């Protein structure tokens, strides 16, 4: 997953091993919108100011 | 021959041609075996020769 990446930079990564392949490790990654934050608010104004 | 006993030139044809150094130097052990195992591997970054 790492590799696919390939946005800006170049990412080169060594070949693990023929045994560590199946290591296991934790990786959490957040799903929630962000989109419900930029709405046009009656307080924007303070927002904007601070 | 007909100049020097013996010499460090040679005619082989390359393949797969690496880009420049320092990616021939972090690419990793036992993976460039692969590299010199098909045949000659040629470098193309200048250098400082004596």
């Amino acid at each position: 997953r790492i590799t696919e990446m390939v946005n800006d930079r170049r990412i080169m990564i060594q070949k693990l091993t023929l045994a560590e392949k199946p290591q296991v490790m934790r990786h959490v990654t957040t799903e929630i919108n962000n989109d419900l934050f930029f709405k046009m608010s009656p307080v924007a104004q303070l927002y904007i100011y601070h | 021959n007909r100049f020097f006993h013996l010499h460090p030139i040679v005619t082989n044809q390359p393949s797969n041609t690496i880009k420049n150094a320092q990616l021939w130097n972090e690419m990793r052990l036992e993976q460039q075996v692969e590299h010199i195992k098909a045949g000659p591997v040629r470098i193309i970054g200048p250098f400082h020769v004596t």
